[PDB]
Order: structure tokens, then C-alpha cells, then sequence
């Protein structure tokens, strides 16, 4: 489990035990106005 | 599909309404004739009778 190189990022960007949004709000707004 | 076709329809209706209004309102003439003030009171009617 410790062999995963991904540990470089998630210790910096995504603190353990804190849920974070999959996408930014600007992307959601862009998607919403696309349908119209 | 009706979500996204608002602006096209809105512009189409206005563009056709303007055409209808212009058809109804534009004067239907082809000649514009002007004359001086020195023509007489009855001598003037002769000109339009000749043109007519």
C-alpha cells in the first residue's frame, strides 16, 4: 500500500479525513448553462 | 430542444414583423414632382392633367 507514488500529492492537496468536492463550482456553472 | 431555440425564434418573429409593418406602411409611389410658385391658379391644374 505504501508503494503508491500518489502519496506525494494527497498529503499536500487533500488532507486525510476531509471530504473535498470532485469538481469546482465554475465547472458546474459552465455545465449548467451548456444545456441552454 | 425547446430549451435552446429561444433566441432564434425571438429574432425570427421580430424580423418578420418588421417586414409586415413595412409592407403596410411604405407609400406606393414612383414619381416625385415639384414646381415653382409662379404658376397660376388654374394654369397649374393643366400640368397635372397633362401628366395624368
Amino acid at each position: 500500500p505504501s508503494a503508491n507514488p500518489a502519496k506525494i500529492f494527497i498529503r499536500r492537496l487533500f488532507n486525510s479525513g476531509i471530504a473535498k468536492s470532485v469538481v469546482s463550482y465554475s465547472n458546474v456553472m459552465a455545465a449548467a448553462r451548456a444545456m441552454e | 430542444p425547446l430549451q435552446a431555440v429561444g433566441m432564434p425564434v425571438a429574432l425570427y418573429n421580430g424580423l418578420m414583423e418588421r417586414a409586415l409593418e413595412q409592407c403596410d406602411g411604405t407609400p406606393n409611389s414612383k414619381w416625385f414632382v415639384t414646381a415653382g410658385r409662379d404658376i397660376g391658379e388654374v394654369q397649374s391644374k393643366e400640368i397635372k392633367d397633362g401628366i395624368d
